[PDB]
RNA sequence: GUGGGAGAGGGUGGUGGAAUUCCCGGAGUAGCGGUGAAAUGCGCAGAUACCGGGAGGAACGCCGAUGGCGAAGGCAGCCACCUGGUCCACCCGUGACGCUGAGGCGCGAAAGCGUGGGGAGCAAACCGGAUUAGAUACCCGGGUAGUCCACGCCCUAAACGAUGCGCGCUAGGUCUCUGGGUCUCCUGGGGGCCGAAGCUAACGCGUUAAGCGCGCCGCCUGGGGAGUACGGCCGCAAGGC
């Protein structure tokens, strides 16, 4: 009910969740989707096929907006971030570019123990 | 910091002759130039200790060549300290 | 004094006028400080790397100047005042180091 | 392997400490922000370090990046 | 002394970009978060994911090394000023002016103490979640001191090369940082590995000596009891010697 076609769709990989979010064609989100929106409770989320089915989910949904073109983005590194790409890759919407852009401190906040350990 | 003439200066005022680049009150002299500069560099960064470890090596380097200079000559010694205004 | 170049960048929306309005300031202020002129060159726009200030260009200012060290510190204060004046920074000059020669 | 070429050797003189050739410090970036390593830059111990200071300070004139997003993945 | 050089050596002022948290606006749902599983927690006063804006503290990726500097503790965004140590070349000046060094004086990581300031992230204690026979832990969510700044104090440590300083002598091979040369190699200083002679209880050491020697200081003389008791000195206290 917006009409879209073009757009960006965000990916967000994690330990614990995959879960993507897309856009109009400047970061105002249009649909979004995760593991947890689908059925998968905990631990589970985490997975590429959890990852992958939140993605073509949002797919889903996009395309009712009309959403046909998608500029991927994103963001950390997980069980089966891939997954999303390749699942949006075929969930029907035609992938503009693939790039990622995730968040990488030149040293700031100490991380806390469960990371630490390092250097 | 310290520059080639405001070096020399000091050199050609205590050299013991013509070329004399070495002799012990010039030593003195050249030295005495560094701490003070440094002193007041001191006076200000006073957290600045590491600094002042060269000054104390300083301090003490002088205070070596002078000891040796009155053994060896006591006048030159009192003609130098009284002209650089040394001890206090 | 040391030999030193003023690099500075302002904002690349600024009126024929405007712009040669800074550049005073700028050609003033440093002979406030003694700074003594021994060349410039402007390349004005030319896109950033990053949008600095939101905007996306910036105009370039270089100056090759000369003056008392001991108030390097204080004219940059006086430029960086400038709320066109979007960036400042004075180097030595240090002979060029070349390299693959 | 990183034998794809030294961006030195495909490269002309150049200051390393002019801040401002953009055109050429461009080449000594990675296909992020990122400083090439030795290995990839070709120069060495001294050259590397001092080519380091200046793309920091073309950095700040904001002539070179600090980090461009990844295009593929 | 003259002339070259390299460096996260120290101090002050300044300042850039990433990221985190928070705040605001936009857009947008039903979950997010976290684990070996989970739950505590956060979300329909609408969190998450996303774009924009703003505030604030801390730190300062890549370069970054197997690297450098410093007496040690220790030191890395960028810039400038103030400053220490240092090497190389020339062999120019002084003329043995040298080494060590009881006590002294100074510096001295982390934590910790006083007053003030600051407080993004982290997080003793503490508060809940879970695990388990129990768990006053390890895992998860919060959380105060503190961690950051100033002035002052504390001064200890696997403060380790666990190897005091200084000088001479005794095969080399190789990697490296850095300076000088007639620069496919000679020459100087530094960092590594292998290794002659020699040493070593052995491991190992080996011109960066744990080798052959000289000088000078420090320290050891069975384990536990003890770094305790007593005393003295220091300290706001914790305590320290
Ligand atoms: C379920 C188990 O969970 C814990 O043991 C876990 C083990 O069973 C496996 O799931 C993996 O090795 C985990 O990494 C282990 O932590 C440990 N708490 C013992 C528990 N055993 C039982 N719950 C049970 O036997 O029943």
């Amino acid at each position: 009910k917006r009409q879209v076609a073009s757009g960006r769709a965000y990916i967000h990989a994690s330990y614990n969740n995959t879960i993507v979010t897309i856009t109009d064609p400047d970061g105002n989100p249009i649909t979004w989707s995760s593991g947890g929106v689908i059925g998968y409770k905990g631990s589970r989320k985490g997975t590429p096929y959890a990852a992958q089915l939140a993605a073509l989910d949002a797919a889903k949904k996009a395309m009712a907006y009309g959403m046909q073109s998608v500029d991927v983005i994103v963001r950390g590194t997980g069980a089966g971030r891939e997954q999303a790409i390749r699942a949006l890759q075929a969930s029907g919407l035609q992938v503009k570019s693939i790039v990622d852009d995730t968040p990488v401190p030149h040293n700031g906040c100490r991380p806390k123990k469960k990371f630490r350990k390092a250097s | 910091p310290i520059t080639k003439e405001e070096k020399q200066k000091v050199i050609q005022e205590f050299a013991r002759f013509p070329g004399d680049t070495g002799s012990t009150e010039v030593q003195v002299a050249l030295l005495t130039l560094r701490i003070n500069r440094l002193s007041e560099h001191l006076k200000v960064h006073k957290k600045d200790h590491h600094s002042h470890r060269g000054l104390l090596m300083m301090v003490g380097q002088r205070r070596r060549l002078l000891r040796y200079l009155q053994r060896e000559d006591p006048e030159r010694y009192r003609a130098l300290i009284e002209k650089l205004g040394i001890r206090g | 004094m040391r030999r030193y170049e003023v690099n500075i960048v302002l904002n690349p929306n600024l009126d024929q006028s405007q712009l040669a309005l800074e550049k005073e300031i700028i050609q003033r202020a440093l002979e406030n400080y003694g700074a003594r002129v021994e060349k410039v060159e402007e390349l004005g726009l030319r896109r950033l790397a990053y949008p600095i200030a939101k905007d996306p260009q910036g105009y370039f200012l270089w100056y090759q100047v000369e003056m008392p060290e001991d108030r390097v510190n204080d004219l940059a204060r006086e430029l960086r005042i400038r709320d066109n004046v979007r960036r400042v920074m004075v180097v030595k000059s240090q002979e060029p180091f070349l390299a693959n020669a | 392997p990183s034998r794809k070429a030294k961006v030195k050797a495909t490269l002309g003189e150049f200051d390393l400490r002019d801040y401002r050739n953009v055109e050429v410090l461009k080449r000594f970036l990675s296909e992020t922000g990122k400083i090439l390593p030795r290995r990839r830059t070709g120069l060495s111990g001294k050259e590397q370090r001092i080519l380091a200071k200046t793309i920091k300070r073309a950095r700040i004139l904001g002539l070179l990046p600090f980090t461009e997003k990844l295009v593929r993945k």
